[PDB]
């Protein structure tokens, strides 16, 4: 099948099957707050607390994505997870979670 | 009385016609908008708010569905329409997901009801039905999104199944796919693959023979949503190369001539979302063999505005016949914009 | 051009085919709530809302707007189906002990009948069956706790022709709801509101017109309230304990070649209106055979109320289908619309 | 394939049929309503908002006068409307007080207009029309209310204005008059006077001879209001009396037997007030030499609801017709009670 | 069963007939209100809400526009639409300013476009066509409003432009022609001048010969607004005179006799702003060579309502035609006011 797994300072989000270019990955932390999406035409979204602080660069030659801090804060210490939420009804797949860092 | 195909009317590209916006103006909420046109009047139909809320409707084709001008149907999630004659035909499906029921509601009275065979979801086109000489066809799937769904063709006539055909070749996965009468002879579709192949897989029917097959599309015009890079997979036609998760259904009509056969398609301006509709055609040659580029032939919808689900159908004219194609936009209620052939020149 | 019945459309079970919901949406507030279908459109009828409740009607497959409805006369009573080339209409209004029965044809009013017992007037609050153009309805009058005798009328291009009185055991029958069984014969199914749980069984005879009234002898008591199955001893016609209470029962034909079958249906729940659930008998004579009814499917749930059932037949090119329908109320009433397709299992 | 008398169908009394009431559930505003039956379906034409805004609409009877269910025919305030055989026609009369002008729709086509001869008001029936062999005949007068308001009488066919009709005898007020077909030989109507008497002017119209005469009722049941105590003018039968100042439009209708004609009439309840409706018959006599008492056959409506404007009509069956007879009720928007003659027996 | 022209039906002056005020009382946003009268039925045309929003709807003549009622046919800013004998044209144009193009909707199906010559603005009457034997006559033009904008006609049959005409003569500028059928062998229109001329030209169509030709209407009335004081422009005919910029819409219909042809006019009360409307006929006389006043012959509407776009039509009779003139007034929905030509006497 596939699945969702979590290495990360940096951060890598590998996926296994072709999950990558349809479902939309996002990053959250541990209550359950929104902290970083991305989609799979470039376009970037954050929570309104981490302007400018995050920086995500993905791969989708080998698919896994990546997540790189600067200036870490005593208050960003927490569980990072990574999934795979489809967008859209039409497609047939579920969320997929990881197991986070 | 009934209907036959005939020759096409004079034309050479598209032209803006007509939409249908109730999102500006008590309208419903409406999904996979399907028109069908009979030899007087073309309805526009809809599914209300899967859900036991799940109806079929109708309004005339200028109407906006409002609630007083909207005749219920059936209770479905699924629906086909179409015009054998002399009047009204519709399919729609509905029941518990592992155990869906097909229903066929021919003038007024309830016909008849085929069951699931592979057990998993069973579905039809979504879109309109193709009928020719009493002899109306349908498609209808049983399967898994991820796994292996198989299509079935059906014939019907005056509201009862009569035949089934079972395709050949790769069959691996069908569904949600308009279909045109490329010929008296000769029967074409145009479908989506899901999880295997970013392409559309090509059905040829004889209704003759009562006999299908299934091959995918070898242009390098991938027109499934998400694609790769344009001829960027390599091998034979039948490769189903990277990205191939994923898909969407596609405009596909005919234009039909004395001695030559042109084939109008569309897809997503946006490699990856469902940003835009544009149109692109190829004249005359085999789906099957040629590797040729489409020629481009303008564009459809802007990239500002949504492009999701589209459909193909023809408006029944006094001595012709002239190819439309819509395509429906969201916002969760629908619009539809429907353009048609029309003079010459260049698409605006 | 006129209406004669034919045989069945082949099917083996009923599926469901259409439900309307006028509250999930000017609707307006309807009660007892039947459909006739004429040679090319079904009427959804109904009553709206103490000298003030009238007819309307809108065409099946909509829903009962304020402009979408057609108001027919001022009753609380309906009735309405097809003699072959128009409508017809029957509907009872006036004071309760000296009531008036009206009829409707055409466009013109024609024709009355009053009481005789002049207690309490009504008729089926459902369909009527019209053959030759001789259309059979019935008339009850008397009191809910007594005695409340009924009659069937033949009235032809609007006119009152013929009365029949029944023989037997006329102490009570009320609402009764028929088909065409036969060419020569038509049945009713009815309720008993005080003596017996069960259902009085109608025999009408159209060339000779004679009816005769008898209990129903299997086990299935299809009244609401309803004891234990099969707690009545002795003959068919022991009316057992707690008869009192009563409600309208579906009931609907299904015409063969060389065979006849019945369709019935009951409440789930033993004592009060909460649930439908089909179940069906092949042949038999149903004055004299004791056997258990056929349980073939659950129509509605624990979960939904099952009011008023009623039974009907929308007409086909070649042949009939056999619908059954429910009243679903919450006091705005739903009407869900079974018919017979295919075969396989109800789901 | 015209409009032609025939006999009426049996039946003994009248029974309640139906009711249109709009304030229960936009509704416009409507007053003196009236009702024509053609061959195939009833029209319920009212007046919407005599001032320079008020319109001619109509229903089908049976359907609340919704903003959408009602169509405008014309600008008048005071209208009139019937059936000749085929198609549908309207009187109406517009324009300035002193200088009204009456104006004919006739299919969709507006064709003729007619001026006022007294200069001081012209009106018409504000009823129902009758037309016999395609020619349609009607009531106009012109003058004061107070004063002498003499009546002509309008033949038009095909839309277009043929002869009029000048009463011989007691002309000197005639208005509001409610007529019917006594007969294919003799049409009568039945009128109200405003200042002189407390009776209703009978008129006898000759379709051969086009020759009409007017008289006053000589029956004791004095039948307008305000009126006195019955039988207390004394003298012959053109004895005005005391109390006529004051008047109302009363019900009438015929009743066409093989060889006897009878006469229902209407009457307020209330001696002074509009308040209050019943009916009272009269088998054959002569109305202008009679003096016999009306008999009494029942209570229309209620001692508590307010009885307006009434009004008398036929609905058109198939092999005969049923003489049916309508109230108005108001409170400032009006409803309409249908009263037809129904079996036997006796009224609720 | 097709159209052809008849005599007009007798008659001597104008009479109110008719208004339709949707602000009184969902009704739409309406502009540039017309209509055409099939053999059974007229239709209220309108424009609702020059981007891509405007559509064009038609609802049943007597009817008000609402949003239930309304039927949208096409999606253009310009509209025009008739009855060629059997079933209904439609004309309208859409796409960018300067590179519009013609639309043509016939029965249910597209047909054909045509594009643009001048490439900077494309119209055409916003008012009705004219249709004989099958083959219809518009007119289009393209050019700036404040320069050169020269005039064409169209001949469509069936749905399909055929034939196109240029016209003769002084044609710098020509738009917004109202056309009537003056006779069978010629077609007359009234047209407007927005920057040269305080008149209007009138063109002269043959349809034997499909020859057109533009002159300026002779007489010193200036039907155009805004206007110069009457017969202040000397010299020969052709004089364009002062104030000649700006330019109005104006109604223009005929007066078919056995042998004499008759014409009405009408204009603005105002010499300066569009407030008020009247009406002015000519016997007989030729248009392009008679410098006599026209004959005043009544007020349409009074110096309290504003008078914007008229229009003239004719509507079917059985066996003549009737010419009604009508008016739009306006508040930013629209009204329209329908005067008909009935009777004799004198226009109120
Ligand atoms: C197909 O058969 C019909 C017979 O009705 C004929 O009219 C038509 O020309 C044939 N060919 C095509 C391409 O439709
Ligand atoms: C009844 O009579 C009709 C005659 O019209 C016939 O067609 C039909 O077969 C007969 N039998 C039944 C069961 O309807
Ligand atoms: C009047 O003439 C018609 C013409 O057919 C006839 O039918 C009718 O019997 C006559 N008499 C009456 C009272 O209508
Ligand atoms: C014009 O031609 C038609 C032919 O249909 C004829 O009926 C008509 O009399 C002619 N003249 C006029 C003035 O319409």
């Amino acid at each position: 099948d596939v699945q969702l797994v979590e290495s990360g300072l940096r951060l890598s989000c590998a996926a296994s099957g072709d999950i990558f270019s349809t479902h939309i990955m996002g990053w959250y932390r541990q209550q359950r707050e929104l902290v970083a999406t991305i989609d799979t035409d470039g376009s970037t979204n954050y929570a309104d607390s981490v302007k400018g602080r995050f920086t995500i660069s993905r791969d989708n030659a080998k698919n896994t994505v990546y997540l790189q801090m600067n200036s870490l804060r005593p208050e960003d210490t927490a569980v990072y997870y990574c999934n795979a939420e489809s967008a859209y009804s039409d497609y047939r797949l579920p969320d997929y979670w990881g197991q986070g860092t | 009385e009934w209907t036959y195909p005939r020759l096409s009317c004079p034309g050479s590209t598209f032209q803006k016609a007509l939409l249908i916006s109730p999102h500006r103006f008590a309208p419903l909420i409406i999904r996979e908008p399907f028109v069908a046109c009979g030899p007087n009047e073309c309805k526009h139909f809809a599914l209300t708010h899967r859900n036991k809320l799940r109806h079929l409707i109708s309004v005339k084709l200028g109407k906006i569905p409002t609630v007083e001008n909207s005749i219920f149907h059936m209770a479905a999630w699924s629906g086909s329409a179409c015009h054998d004659g002399k009047e009204w035909t519709y399919i729609g499906v509905d029941g518990p997901d592992n155990n869906a029921l097909l229903k066929v509601k021919y003038g007024e009275a309830y016909t008849d009801t085929y069951h699931s065979y592979a057990n998993n979801i069973l579905r039809t086109q979504e879109s309109a039905c193709n009928c020719i000489g009493g002899n109306c066809y349908l498609m209808i799937t049983d399967g898994s999104a991820s796994g292996v769904s198989e299509c079935r063709f059906l014939k019907i006539r005056e509201g009862r199944i009569i035949k089934e055909i079972f395709p050949t070749g790769r069959v691996k996965h069908t569904e949600e796919c308009t279909c045109g009468f490329a010929s008296n002879k000769t029967i074409e579709c145009a479908c989506r693959d899901n999880r295997y192949t970013a392409k559309r897989p090509f059905v040829k029917l004889n209704v003759e023979t009562d006999t299908a097959e299934i091959r995918l599309m070898c242009t390098d015009t991938y027109l499934d949503t998400p694609r790769p890079n344009d001829g960027s997979i390599t091998g034979p036609c039948e490769s189903d190369g990277d990205k191939g998760s994923g898909g969407i259904k596609g405009g596909f009509v005919h234009q039909r001539m004395k001695s030559k056969i042109g084939r109008w398609y569309s897809r997503t301006m946006s490699k990856t979302e469902r940003m835009g509709m544009g149109l692109y055609v190829k004249y005359g040659g085999d789906p099957w063999a040629d590797s040729d580029a489409l020629t481009f032939s303008g564009v459809m919808v802007s990239m500002k505005e949504p492009g999701w689900y589209s459909f193909g159908f023809e408006i029944k004219d006094k001595k012709c016949d002239v190819p439309c194609i819509g395509i429906e936009m969201v916002h969760h209620s629908a619009a539809t914009a429907i353009y048609c052939l029309m003079g010459s020149g260049q698409l605006l």
